[PDB]
């Protein structure tokens, strides 16, 4: 329900996820300029060259 | 201005790449966007910010096979792994458009 | 015919141009001239072993 919500290498900050979530999440991909993370809530379907990590956890998609 | 306050108001045509779903055609609808940004640098040196929350259709000239439904702006902050603490900014405007199908239903259905 | 016009004619959807209009009333007036010649045949083609 608490997961990590920052990107990339910014400081941390956490976020509360909605009534009835249990997951985390940590996509990564580069783009022409370089690498990004999206951390957030639940476990989402990505496109197929993207490094998803899913985890039932709590602050655990760092 | 005297004060040095600039307003430059040049004119486009914009070619933009939208994914066209056809499940439906030709009672579709489409959301097309125009991803904007500085080329050459980055938000710590040209920042950029949109003048309304919403493009400005007071003088759109109507279609005749579309219909404007819903508009707005998205500003958007990108961070990299690399460069903990350089953000890369864009402005995106997407425009809703139903078609108006009826050359379609006289013509083919 | 129709086919012939499909080049020529805008292709635009707030009304529909006269032409295309008169190309569809001739062209439902065909489609009803086949299904009552059908009719006439099935009636003139019926005998007392099928029909009273
Ligand atoms: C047609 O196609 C269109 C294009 O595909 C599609 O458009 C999309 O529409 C949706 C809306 O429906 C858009 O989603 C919104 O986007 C907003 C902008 O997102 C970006 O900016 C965010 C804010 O960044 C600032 O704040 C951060 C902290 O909050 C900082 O970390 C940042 O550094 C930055 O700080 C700067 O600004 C601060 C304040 O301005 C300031 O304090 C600070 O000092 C500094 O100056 C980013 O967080 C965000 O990044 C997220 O998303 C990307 C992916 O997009 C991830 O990779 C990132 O990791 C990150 O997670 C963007 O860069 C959002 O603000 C807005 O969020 C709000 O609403 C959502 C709803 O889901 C909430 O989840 C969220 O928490 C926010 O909630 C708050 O507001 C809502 C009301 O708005 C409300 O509930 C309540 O008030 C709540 O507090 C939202 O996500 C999307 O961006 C569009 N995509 C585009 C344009 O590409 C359109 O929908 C389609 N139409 C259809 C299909 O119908």
């Amino acid at each position: 329900r608490i997961c990590f919500n920052h990107q990339s290498s910014q400081p941390q900050t956490t976020k509360t996820c909605s009534p009835g979530e249990s997951s985390c999440y940590n996509k990564q991909w580069s783009d022409f300029r370089g690498t990004i993370i999206e951390r957030g809530c639940g476990c989402p379907t990505v496109k197929p060259g993207i490094k998803l990590s899913c985890c039932e956890s709590e602050v655990c998609n760092n | 201005d005297y004060t040095g306050k600039i307003m430059w108001t040049p004119p486009a045509i914009f070619k933009s790449y939208c994914e066209i779903i056809v499940t439906h055609f030709p009672f579709d609808q489409q959301n097309c966007t125009m991803k904007l940004g500085i080329w050459t640098y980055d938000g710590t040196k040209v920042s950029i910010s949109p003048e309304s929350d919403r493009p400005d259709l007071s003088t759109f000239m109507e279609s005749g096979e579309w219909v404007m439904k819903d508009y707005r702006g998205w500003k958007h902050w990108v961070y990299y792994t690399c460069c903990p603490d350089t953000p890369y900014l864009d402005i995106t405007y997407h425009f809703i458009m139903q078609r108006i199908p009826l050359y379609f239903v006289v013509n083919v259905i | 015919f129709l086919l012939l016009l499909a080049d020529k004619v805008p292709e635009t959807s707030l009304s529909v141009p006269i032409i295309i209009r008169y190309l569809m009333f001739i062209m439902i007036l065909v489609a009803f001239s086949v299904i009552l010649s059908v009719v006439v045949l099935n009636l003139h083609h019926r005998s007392p072993n099928t029909h009273t």
